This record gives structure tokens, C-alpha cells and sequence, in this order.
């Protein structure tokens, strides 16, 4: 996975 | 007419023409009048999609470049490198346009009491400097990294003082700021501390969730938990 | 450097940058040599995605215009902007077809001849989708003329199970149904193509069985939709 | 709408 930002 | 530029931006979104959507909202912003909550979202959605398309392409090209470099064909290596640079130039031009709009219209026209707008726009400023840092190297990277942290830090102090912990803008700022710590600054402990504090602060006031904030805030709470689960 | 232009088109496809992919394959085409099957498919994929994005956007805006006064005139102007973009894409493809691709077919490269003439019919059909009045009648005639030329070559030289012959029948029948509003001609063309390909389905290998049965499913789905 | 070659 990767780090998630505001979607 | 302004109402026609905004309706054109709404049309462009439905047609998934985000370059057109960003151009329309850029024109609305340059009218030097404040943006409504909906117009603000239209502007954010447009540029997020425009810059997001370049970020997505950049990641794929960068992954292919690594495999190509190992196989050692210099012509193919140089072709992939030049194509990455082409996308990097496009991404940097998009970011500069947004940043110019933020510094010259959006942040500037915020009154002393428009805390929510100031946090939103300063968070946006930290976001687009973060996107620049993603593709920058060397001394150009340290500069945009320092501009990203300055914008996020100011946004955080305003948000902590004036906004509820479950507000989606406050939660979203904490999420993206913690991503900045982890991915850009490589500071996992700082990243985890900020995300965990914002998460618990909002959970402590879950009963304050309204019908207009529930979906947005609980989505960001889930993402904070997902990042925390990944980073630990 | 031909091979490098092809690599750039492959790279653009993975990056989902189809305008770049089309520019690269347009450059390959302008080298004025016959395209390989690999290059032919990259060119087709590139422009299909470029024009397809405009077609999708046009259909969204056109539905909004119908389902929805100061806002109406803006919607009509935005639709025309998209139309001008779509028409410029078709102009570039049709120029590539008439100046390089159809021209560079040898006398017996019938597969490529059908492929490119069908493509010519396709892109005139996309022009007709957004045209009205006398301008529409002109590109409708051009689309029909190209499909008809492809059809005569395909009947003479290709077997009914050939995926290009089947795909020509599929798109030609769509032209009849959607553009000419001639559903009887559309139904006859699609049914004849489906039935004539049924004969030799047992003879196909695993790969050809998949490609041909895929188009036969689309023919069958259209026929049930039309009735 | 009718389906063309996909
Ligand atoms: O919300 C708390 C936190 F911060 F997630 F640990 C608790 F675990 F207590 F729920
Ligand atoms: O769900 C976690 C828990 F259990 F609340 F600590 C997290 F901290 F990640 F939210
Ligand atoms: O296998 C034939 C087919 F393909 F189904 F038509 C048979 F007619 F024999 F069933």
C-alpha cells in the first residue's frame, strides 16, 4: 500500500 | 457572467474535462471575489484531478524507468527519463498556477474571522507544495519542502484554535499534514503522533457529527486509521 | 528513430496519456512506410481513446442540454467547443488514412485495406454523430462509402470468421441503425455476418475462437437490443 | 446505444 491523503 | 463560469465548471466536471473545469474556476477566482463553499470545492476538485493525472502518470513512468535502467539500453533509458521530465514540467506548471491563485487571491482575501477558509486554503497550499516536493530533488526540493511545512503548520494552529476536531477540514488537514511528515520528511513518529492525536480528538466528540459532516469526517477518520495501521 | 517512437507510444499508453500516444503513432505513420500489425493496433488504440473521451463528454453535455435560458446558451456553446475538438481529432485520423495508411497498402494487403477503410467509416461516423443538416448528410455519405468499400473487399478476400470482417459488419450495422435510422438494413447485415461465421466456428483455434466469438456476442447483443 | 467494436 501507500500513504493515503484526503480523497 | 460569473454564474456562467461556475455553471461551465459544473458542466466540465460532469463531462470529466478537468482542464476546462480548472480554467473556469481559475477565471472565477481572478474576479477577486470570495468563493462560496461550493465554488471552493469546484476549484479544489478541478485542480486535484488535473494534478492527480500527472502524479498518477509520473508514478507509472518512474516505476518503468527503474526497470528500464536495470536492463541497460541507454537510448530507451534516455527516452523514459525525458518523458518523466516532460510530465514533471507539466505537474510543476499546474502547481504554480494553483499556488499563484492561493497567494494572490484566495488566502489574501480571507477576512480575520474566516478561519475555515484560511485553513482550507493554507492546507491547499501545503498540498501543492507537497506535490512539488514529490518530484523535486536537491536544493529545489528542500525549498518546496520548507514552504509545504510552513503552510501546513500555520493551517494547523488556526484549525486547533478555532475549529472542532470532527470538522472535515480540520481532520483532512491533519491527515495530509501527517502524510507530509511520513512521506516527505521521513518522520514517522511525528506523522504517527499527529494522525493519532487528530483521530482521538475527533472520536472523543463523535456525537458532534452532523448529517453534513458524517460521511466526510468518518471517511477521513478511516484513512487516518488506515495510515496508522500501515505506519505501525 | 522508428522503434523509439513505438516505445514512446507504449509508454504513453501505460501512463494513460493517449494524446501523447496518438502523437507518437502519428509520427510513425508519417514515416510513410506500411505499419506492422503491432503499430497498426497502437495507432488504433491511441486515437480510439482520444476520440472516445470527446464522444463520452459530448454525450454527457448533449443529455444535459436536452434534459435542461441563460444556462441553455452556455450549455450549447460548451457542446460546440467539444464538437470542434472531436472534429479536429477525426480530421487528423482521416488525413492519416487518406494520405498514408490507405495509400501505403499493397495491392494484396486486403486485411489492412479492410482495417483502414473500416476505420475511415468509423471516423466519418463519429463526425456524423455530432453533425446536423447538410453537413451531417455529407459525412454520412462519406461514412457509408468507406464502409461499403471495406465490405466489398472483405466479402471477396476474407473468411466470414475473420475478426476484421466480423468487426466491419458490427460497426457497419451500427452505422445503419444509429446514423441512417435504417434498422432493417442494420439487422440484416448483423444477422448475415453472425450466421455466416457460425459455419466455421469448430475450425478455429483457441485464440481465434476467443476474438471471433467476442464480436459475435456483440452482434447478438445488438440484434436483441434492436428487437 | 448499440455496441461497436470494443
Ligand atoms: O481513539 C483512541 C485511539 F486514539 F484511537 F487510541 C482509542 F483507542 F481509545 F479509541
Ligand atoms: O483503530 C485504532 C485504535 F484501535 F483505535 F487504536 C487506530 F488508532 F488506528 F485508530
Ligand atoms: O459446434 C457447432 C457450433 F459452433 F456450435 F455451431 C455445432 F453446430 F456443431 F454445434
Amino acid at each position: 500500500l501507500r500513504s493515503c491523503s484526503v480523497t | 457572467d460569473r454564474e456562467q463560469l461556475v455553471q461551465k465548471a459544473r458542466l466540465a466536471e460532469q463531462a470529466e474535462r478537468y482542464d476546462d473545469m480548472a480554467a473556469a474556476m481559475k477565471n472565477v477566482t481572478e474576479l477577486n471575489e470570495p468563493l462560496s463553499n461550493e465554488e471552493r470545492n469546484l476549484l479544489s476538485v478541478a485542480y486535484k484531478n488535473v494534478v492527480g493525472a500527472r502524479r498518477s502518470s509520473w508514478r507509472v513512468i518512474s516505476s518503468i524507468e527503474q526497470k528500464t535502467s536495470a536492463d541497460g539500453n541507454e537510448k530507451k533509458i534516455e527516452m523514459v527519463r525525458a518523458y518523466r521530465e516532460k510530465i514533471e514540467k507539466e505537474l510543476e506548471a499546474v502547481c504554480q498556477d494553483v499556488l499563484s491563485l492561493l497567494d494572490n487571491y484566495l488566502i489574501k482575501n480571507c477576512s480575520e474571522t474566516q478561519y475555515e477558509s484560511k485553513v482550507f486554503y493554507l492546507k491547499m497550499k501545503g498540498d501543492y507544495y507537497r506535490y512539488l516536493a514529490e518530484v523535486a530533488t536537491g536544493e529545489k526540493r528542500a525549498t518546496v519542502v520548507e514552504s509545504s511545512e510552513k503552510a501546513y503548520s500555520e493551517a494547523h494552529e488556526i484549525s486547533k484554535e478555532h475549529m472542532q476536531p470532527t470538522h472535515p477540514i480540520r481532520l483532512g488537514l491533519a491527515l495530509n499534514y501527517s502524510v507530509f511528515y511520513y512521506e516527505i520528511q521521513n518522520a514517522p513518529e511525528q506523522a504517527c503522533h499527529l494522525a493519532k492525536t487528530a483521530f482521538d480528538d475527533a472520536i472523543a466528540e463523535l456525537d458532534t457529527l452532523n448529517e453534513d459532516s458524517y460521511k466526510d469526517s468518518t471517511l477521513i477518520m478511516q484513512l487516518l486509521r488506515d495510515n496508522l495501521t500501515l505506519w505501525t
